[PDB]
């Protein structure tokens, strides 16, 4: 059955720049290719069909163009709200298909991170555990690491890490690191540290608290 | 309005089966198709098969192994979707769209996230994140909410009923000893917290469990 | 009226409803058949056209078996039709000729 | 005329796992290719008709996809039984030909 190729499978440009995702259909599919967006957690959502012809609700900067085997599906000025993936679907011949997916990334101004500390909630040390939780946020590149330290030392058992993807709001990445330990252990110390090392400084941005 | 509304998640055990649902609103035509569509994490997305309720009949992907049966409910305009024999391999969020026998899907549910393990549900624990009495505020401060304890995925995470969404940035899950945790952060100007309420809403599907958490400073 | 003019009409009327149906049953033949074009109803109901007045350029066509017995159904309605049509004009004019004379 | 490939010519898999063959048409034809299996000193035996259709007699576990240049025929959870050969044929233009084979070991 028909097999649509998107490549590459990451294209990467500048806030308002030109871009354009490319499908190659394995043979001749008239116009019958749609196009659809999927943001981070969300559904598709329906982009251009039928290769070239807007639809309602859809901003006037994408565009479509392409029959036969070659499709393009075009952004004019790419802004942050447009992270995300994108997919074509052919329905020329049964049964449909959809083309493996493109990711579209933006290259913006480096930031550093905003760095927030937490300490464990009452209700959690009531149940009997602590969590301290620290945020990386709105930084870019997303590249960046994050050390533990309690009381001066360097900590590494029940560190848990996330990342998020690139942020349709404005173009960053964060990243959340957590620490759990039982409420004994958590008592037995007094300065707990959160460090992150990122390209924007030589030195590295760190937050404490002592319980 | 949605037009097509589908159950958050399902939890099935090795083997078991389930079905999924599909309930239809907005304007209905004997030309309508609805797809079921499987996207696995991280992934993309793939076709399963359709339906034509108006008729009864359904097609399914030949390229794949056959899990599903599809049928329709004329009366109750819904079109379910039976999964069956399970295993991790058929863990995925399950879409199902709608087709105007046109070609193009377009609507979409907001998809059923399917988790086939042997585990056990288990709702959340919302603890809140304020900063500590030493933090020094900037001219904005940053809250959160620590969600742990809870399977299976996903939890829906919102502040004051959506009506704060820049400023937020929930993590994606992390699994440790067949339990989910996740924190949430928001950013709202300093000066306006708390003298202005700042809550987490924490919607967790597969037990039906959704509770708030208001946000307030440390003593 | 005339029988010749009510069987054309009634047809005509027959016919656009052969398409209309033979629009909606041959999608309904064909998804499920790996390769079949006849897979949406706008371009189904042109090919129910084009099938039809037997002109057949194709640009779409059927491949499974209830598909093609929808296609037959199709062309015979029309060609019954269009000569339904050609065997009333002959009527009239057989008949306003006996009159010219 | 029609030149079918099977390739590869030798498939490796585990007990119980998925395995896929392919059969490769040097033009397209629909899905006018047919399956067969051959066990050692046995003579062919029809698998699967028209690139996807099933036979009486053969297990569940046995299918098949693909139409226009490209052909799958997959078995759900190998087993010894499936230690054969297995060839495709295809119908669509004279004269019928048969792809090279592809051989199945677990
Ligand atoms: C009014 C004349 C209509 C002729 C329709 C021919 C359809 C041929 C076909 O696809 O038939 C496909 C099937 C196999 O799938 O062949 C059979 O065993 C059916 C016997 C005709
Ligand atoms: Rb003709
Ligand atoms: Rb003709
Ligand atoms: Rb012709
Ligand atoms: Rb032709
Ligand atoms: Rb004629």
């Amino acid at each position: 059955d028909i097999l649509l190729t998107q490549s590459p499978a990451i294209l990467s440009v500048s806030p308002g720049e030109r871009v354009s995702f490319s499908c190659r259909a394995s043979q001749s599919i008239g116009t019958d290719i749609h196009w659809y967006q999927q943001r981070t957690n969300g559904s598709p959502r329906l982009l251009i069909k039928y290769a070239s012809e807007s639809i309602s609700g859809i901003p006037s900067r994408f565009s479509g163009s392409g029959s036969g085997t070659d499709f393009t599906l075009s952004i004019n000025s790419v802004e942050s709200e447009d992270i995300a993936n994108y997919y074509c679907q052919q329905s020329n011949r049964w049964p449909f298909t959809f083309g493996s997916g493109t990711k579209l990334e933006i290259k913006r101004a480096d930031a550093a991170p905003t760095v927030s500390i937490f300490p464990p909630s009452s209700e959690q040390l009531t149940s009997g555990g602590a969590s301290v939780v620290c945020f990386l946020n709105n930084f870019y590149p997303k590249d960046i690491n994050v050390k533990w330290k309690i009381d001066g030392s360097e900590r590494q058992n029940g560190v848990l890490n996330s990342w998020t993807d690139q942020d349709s709001k404005d173009s960053t990445y964060s990243m959340s690191s957590t620490l759990t330990l039982t409420k004994d252990e958590y008592e037995r110390h007094n300065s707990y540290t959160c460090e992150a090392t990122h390209k924007t400084s030589t030195s590295p941005i760190v937050k404490s608290f002592n319980r | 309005q949605v037009q097509l509304q589908q159950p958050g998640a399902e939890l099935v055990k090795p083997g078991a089966s389930v079905k999924l649902s599909c309930k239809a609103s907005g304007y209905t035509f004997t030309s309508d198709w609805i797809h079921w569509v499987k996207q696995r994490p991280g992934h993309g997305l793939e076709w399963i098969g359709e339906i034509i309720p108006s008729y009864g009949r359904a097609n399914y992907n030949e390229k794949i192994q056959k899990k599903a049966t599809l049928t329709a409910d004329k009366s109750s305009s819904t079109a379910f979707m039976q999964l069956s024999s399970l295993t991790s391999e058929d863990s995925a969020v399950y879409y199902c769209a709608r087709e105007r026998g046109d070609g193009y899907f377009a609507v979409w549910g907001a998809g059923t996230t399917v988790t086939v393990s042997s585990a056990k549900t288990t709702p959340p624990s919302v603890y809140p994140l304020a900063p500590g009495s030493a933090a020094q505020t900037n001219s904005m401060v940053t809250l959160g909410c620590l969600v742990k304890g809870y399977f299976p995925e996903p939890v829906t995470v919102t502040w004051n009923s959506g009506s704060l969404s820049s400023g937020v940035h929930t993590f994606p899950a992390v699994l440790q000893s067949d339990l989910y945790t996740l924190s949430s952060s928001v950013t709202v100007p300093s000066s306006s917290w708390p003298s202005e309420t700042v809550t987490c809403n924490v919607a967790h599907p597969a037990s039906s469990t959704k509770v708030d958490k208001k946000i307030v400073p440390r003593d | 009226s005339a029988l010749h003019w009510r069987a054309a009409g009634a047809a005509t009327v027959l016919l656009v409803i052969v398409l209309l149906a033979g629009s909606y049953l041959a999608v309904l033949a064909e998804r499920g058949a790996p390769g079949a074009q006849l897979i949406t109803y706008p371009r189904a109901l042109w090919w129910a056209c084009e099938t039809a007045t037997t002109v057949g350029y194709x640009d779409l066509y059927p491949v499974t078996l209830w598909g093609r017995l929808v296609a037959v159904v199709v062309m015979v309605a029309g060609i019954t039709s269009f000569g339904l049509v050609t065997a009333a004009l002959a009527t009239w004019f057989v008949g306003r000729e006996q009159e010219r004379r």
